[PDB]
């Protein structure tokens, strides 16, 4: 799953799956009013299992 | 169906409604008789956005002589698309019905993500470097020595659009997204800059919340139109919460070294460009003693950064104080970042007033009140001035330049509190600083001010009432709409009671207690056992939906809910969440079992509307309660309490019903659908909360089904599902 | 209907094995009660179609299994159903492999016969080999028509393969619905406008007894623990020796039929019409049932369409189920 999102890609990505919409997701790398979202910190062990 | 809504013919679109259609006519009869804002609810039945839009076209077709353009304003652009093509299809029916001669510009308008055009700006992927890139690629200045030279960047649609484009209006053609850019491949334009300039000439425009409530972004429907115009909002329940999250501003010790950084960087482009230039910095020094920074303003397309935060009525005309010379103003902003970073040393929780905070700031570091107002003018002005490409690089400065607004211009309402630490935050120095706001009714009150007649509809009938009283809002009418039904369409229980009589609840605040996530295990299971096309299961937070399938694993349960249907467990990934979300579809459409378990705060459930047959159970586990509440939530109700008069205990399950209603109440998307909506935990019993659900829920909540075992509701589900899976005809509605 | 029909019609009948047949929502397990009515359908469809035939294929754990070819006498369907009774219902089931062998007979088969296949379908979670959508999509384009009646739940699924194999889904409520279901799968089901009106070349042997008490006859075993055939049934086509006449040629290819097979099933071609039911007195100067010389003694009473003569609801019950025309329209 991770090559698939990471290493490989997909296939059917045309007017579906836009890249629009994929665009519109993740905000902006910017500091935003709610940028909290995937922590650098806090890996836990129970969390991350 | 062709109604008199007492001045016009409607055609019903297609032809199918409920006799609460007619009830439906005499809800908006007491809207539009006087004019004067109005809060509707009409539930998920009918055509959310058909109902919202015959009726007011009845009354414009009756009276059409105080209306000049609608803005509709629905949140997420698929809902904007699909208003579009809602409002098209009515377009079509009436223009079916007339003849050819139908002219109406239909108009969609969300960002430069969704209508920019340029094979270099668009495989960016975030907002704002999308706006840097466009920033670079035009400008006032850029476009000016493209203009006298040849080889030197542009984008050729903002050109083209420069050159013929702002004489011809788009004749009469309903335009989506994808519409709008289309058109904008076709002659060669920008279709972003198109869509602006075609707001002064559309009858119906249809963006979203932000685009209107911020000051900020919100310059660009003038006091002309707005005089005559009617606003509608959509899905509306969160209009609180938009503008809190609207006007308060978040500073982080990121922010201030890149701050620190960006105040070094500028430093260097005004000693190098001080070496360069001369003469419009002697323009600059006229344009502030002379004018109020309005000189090459009439010029100003893609010169437009963020605006300044305060609203449209506290804004000032002066001139901005010692601020003049771009050295000093830079001693100014290192002055300012110096104090905020030293007040965001302090190794506690301390919450302020601004006027507590605008003391400080002319005691301790000598910086008064309208030359710390007038900072979002001037860090304009020189951003605009030297000439420089990148804003992105310069977004913590301006947000800091915004920052030192509010604190000059607000008080009363809002609070300064600082926080040293956060909640996921171990072993890591996250000192932010929330200036937030409480006041709800200063975003909208411009809103009420400049517009004729504002209305918010909502698929959930949340209590409302009290959003009058938070919004500082007087209506006209407060119309209730009732489910009317040939066929009993949903069933919702109240399964608050365990199989071996525990009483089920969540009043351990996420520290977990087992019996009772073994009882919600069991409900999961057996109510898998027995609903067909999946089953959605809302928890309350994600800490709480992490230990519950946590001890859902060690205890020996979610082995058999795998051996019924096939789970997808959320995670807070942006991407991972939709693809758990395409497996959950495509596995309905395998036929095998799927099962959807979610938190009822995030993004999860909020775009999302229930399927026919995407969600039959909707499963709300919990009620939608906290534990990560630091003082904001606190300082809101100490508001709430004093200045306005709500309660405590009355807006905290205000806010937990409208939440939970809101994940559960979209279920009828279309009147012949049958959907499952159960409640799991003992509180949604208790008389305050059952009491702020909407009417067309509480209708159909049975005194029997009020707190059931796990079992009686399965086999109440069965039950439902076989008496509803019978062939319902449309003669059965007649 | 006065429409076309597919009255030779080799069906063939998928039950599931599922771990769901073991589920008591009838009132014995769905397995019994499936197997029961499905006894009742094998009788009801051999009582009123002679020429057709069924085959039965108990699905279970992934795989499909052929527990019944495809004949057509009721007696080797019905005792393989009293055995299957006995069965275990273990494990989830495939509907590829299953579709695949009926598809794979089904095919090359004479192109006049309405080949059909009834799932009786409980479970919801199915294993699909290949694609279930390229599966549908070959299904569509292979000539067949399946239809499913399903247990405790509706998926779209069922829906897309009952509307394109050309078929229909049902979802069942009561034992009286599923007797109805089952009813409506007996009759046979109109043709589309894409399966072949061929002239298949039918035989139509006499009885044949011994001779003259035997003398010169051909004394023969069978063809399919047989005893010694003195006389019986001949096949023109081969002349070989059959017992009972309706048995399509096992060494020809013929088919087989006596003078009452093709009179069994002519009602569906000159079909009935309606009863204008009434049930108030109403201007009754005919006060008797035309139907079996009785007094109306309640409130209903049946006016034919074209005699226009008067039944009761004895009569209009018989008439309309078994004898299948109206008494007065023969006079
Ligand atoms: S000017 Fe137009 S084409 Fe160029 S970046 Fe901006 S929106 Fe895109
Ligand atoms: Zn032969
Ligand atoms: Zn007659
Ligand atoms: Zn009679």
């Amino acid at each position: 799953e991770k090559g698939l999102k990471t290493m490989v890609s997909l296939g059917v990505k045309n007017p579906l799956l836009d890249l629009t919409a994929l665009e519109d997701k993740p905000l902006d790398e910017g500091y935003g009013i709610s940028s909290v979202p995937s922590a650098s910190n806090s890996k836990s062990i129970k969390e991350n299992s | 169906m062709k109604l008199n809504v007492d001045g016009l013919l409607v055609y019903f679109p297609y032809d199918y409604i409920y006799p609460e259609q007619f009830s439906y006519m005499r809800e908006l009869k007491r809207t539009l008789d006087a004019k004067g804002h109005g809060v509707l609810e009409m539930p998920s039945g009918t055509g959310k956005t058909v109902s919202l839009l015959a009726l007011i076209m009845a009354y414009q077709r009756a009276y059409p002589l105080e209306v000049t353009k609608l803005i509709y304003c629905s949140r997420t652009v698929p809902e904007i698309e699909k208003v579009i093509e809602e409002l098209r299809k009515l377009l079509n029916f009436y223009e079916k019905q007339e003849g050819e001669k139908l002219p109406f510009l239909g108009l969609a308008l969300s960002s430069r993500k969704n209508l920019c055009i340029h094979p270099e700006v668009t495989p960016l992927r975030f907002g704002k470097d999308v706006d840097g890139k466009c920033h670079s690629l035009t400008a006032s200045y850029v476009r000016a020595q493209y203009q006298h030279d040849t080889s030197l960047p542009h984008c050729r649609f903002y050109e083209e659009f420069d050159a013929h484009g702002r004489e011809v209006p788009l004749p009469a053609g309903i335009y989506n997204l994808d519409d709008l850019k289309a058109l904008g491949r076709r002659q060669g334009w920008c279709p972003y800059f198109l869509a602006r300039y075609s707001i002064l000439h559309a009858n119906v425009v249809v963006y979203s919340y932000h685009y209107l409530l911020d000051p900020k972004i919100a310059d660009l429907v003038s006091k002309e139109l707005a005089r005559k115009a009617v606003v509608v909002f959509d899905e509306a329940h969160n209009i609180d919460n938009v503008c809190i999250d609207s006007m308060s501003v978040n500073l982080t010790r990121r922010t201030l070294d890149r701050c620190q950084g960006n105040l070094e960087t500028l430093q260097k482009t005004v000693l190098r460009i001080k070496e360069t230039d001369e003469q419009r910095l002697r323009d600059e020094y006229r344009r502030l003693v002379e004018g109020l920074r309005e000189a090459s303003a009439a010029r100003e397309t893609d010169a437009h950064l963020a605006n300044p935060v305060l609203p449209d009525e506290v804004l000032q005309e002066a001139v901005p104080g010692s601020i003049r010379t771009a050295e000093h103003f830079l001693g100014f902003l290192r002055r300012l970042l110096e104090y905020v970073k030293w007040r965001l040393r302090v190794q506690h929780v301390v919450q302020e007033s601004p006027p507590a905070f605008l003391s400080g700031l002319a005691q301790r570091v000598c910086i008064q009140r309208k030359p710390l107002r007038f900072c979002a003018e001037r860090l304009r002005s020189l951003l605009h001035t030297l000439e420089i490409t990148d804003l992105a690089d310069f977004s913590p400065l301006t947000l800091l330049a915004n920052f030192a607004t509010l604190v000059s211009t607000y008080a009363k309402g809002f609070t300064i509190i600082i926080e040293p630490f956060d909640d996921r935050t171990p072993t890591i120095a996250n000192p932010i600083l929330h200036f937030s706001c409480m006041d709800a009714s200063l975003a909208i009150k411009p809103v009420f001010e400049r517009f004729q007649s504002v209305i918010i509809t909502s698929g959930t009938l949340s209590p409302l009432d009290i959003y009058p009283k938070i919004l500082d809002f007087h209506p006209v009418t407060m119309a209730t709409f009732t489910m009317t039904l040939a066929r009993v369409c949903l069933c919702p229980m109240i399964i608050g009671r365990g199989n071996d009589q525990v009483a089920i609840s969540s009043k351990f605040e996420t520290r977990e207690d087992i019996a009772v996530i073994r009882n919600y295990g069991n409900l999961l299971l057996e109510m898998s056992a027995v609903v067909p096309d999946g089953i959605v299961a809302f928890f309350t937070s994600y800490q709480y939906m992490e230990s519950t399938v946590a001890s859902w694993y060690e205890q020996g349960i979610l082995e058999n809910i795998q051996r019924n249907k096939l789970l997808f467990i959320e995670t807070q990934d942006g991407a991972e969440t939709s693809v758990a979300l395409e497996k959950y579809q495509e596995a309905c459409e395998n036929g095998r079992g799927a099962i959807l378990l979610s938190v009822a705060r995030g993004k999860v459930s909020e775009g999302i509307d229930f399927v026919h047959h995407y969600g039959r159970a909707v499963i709300m586990f919990g009620v939608p309660y906290v534990y990560t509440q630091s003082r904001i939530l606190k300082a809101r109700l100490e508001y709430l309490r004093d200045q306005f008069q709500i309660r405590e205990n009355d807006f905290l399950t205000f806010d937990a019903m409208r939440h939970a209603a809101q994940c559960v109440g979209r279920a009828i998307r279309g009147k012949t659908d049958y959907g499952l909506m159960v409640f799991a935990d003992k509180r949604f019993a208790r008389g305050d909360k059952r009491g702020k659900l909407p009417r067309w829920i509480q209708e159909h909540l049975t005194d029997a089904n009020l707190n059931l075992t796990v079992d009686e509701g399965v086999q109440v589900a069965k039950y439902f599902l076989r008496q509803m899976a019978q062939p319902f005809h449309r003669e059965d509605q007649l | 209907g006065q429409v076309r029909l597919g009255m030779m019609r080799h069906l063939y009948v998928v039950v599931d094995g599922s771990r769901t047949m073991e589920d008591q929502d009838l009132k014995p397990n769905r397995l019994t009660c499936t197997l029961k009515l499905l006894e009742y359908f094998v009788e009801e469809y051999f009582d009123q179609n002679p020429i057709s035939q069924i085959g039965i294929i108990v699905t279970k754990s992934k795989r499909a299994e052929k527990l019944t070819e495809l004949s057509g006498n009721p007696r080797k369907h019905i005792t393989s159903l009293k055995k299957a009774v006995d069965m275990t219902c273990h494990g989830e089931p495939s509907l590829y492999n299953s579709l695949s062998i009926a598809m794979q007979t089904l095919k090359h088969m004479p192109g006049h016969t309405s080949r059909e296949v009834l799932i009786i379908f409980s479970s919801l979670t199915t294993c699909d080999p290949s694609n279930i959508y390229d599966l549908i999509k070959t299904l569509k384009a292979a000539k067949i028509r399946v239809s499913v009646i399903g247990l405790s739940a509706e998926v779209r699924v069922c829906t897309v393969l009952a509307r394109e194999t050309g078929g229909t889904y049902h979802v069942i409520l009561d034992e009286s619905h599923y007797k109805e279901l089952l009813t409506h799968h007996v009759s046979p089901p109109p043709a589309s406008s894409s399966s072949e009106c061929s002239l298949i070349r039918m035989g139509f042997p006499q009885h044949t007894i011994a001779s003259l008490s035997d003398q010169d006859a051909k004394p023969s075993f069978s063809m399919a623990e047989p005893g010694l055939t003195l006389g019986g049934y001949f096949c023109p086509q081969c002349r070989a020796k059959y017992c009972e006449l309706p048995v399509e040629c096992k060494i020809c290819g013929l088919t087989l039929v006596s003078a009452p097979h093709l009179a069994r099933s002519y009602h569906h071609l000159f079909p009935l019409d309606a009863f204008q039911e009434i049930p108030l007195e109403e201007y009754n100067g005919e006060r008797f049932c035309y139907g079996c010389q009785g007094e109306l003694k309640d409130q209903h009473v049946y006016v034919c369409a074209v005699c226009q003569n008067v039944f009761c609801v004895d009569c209009d019950v018989f008439v309309h189920d078994s004898l299948h025309c109206c008494p007065g329209c023969i006079h």
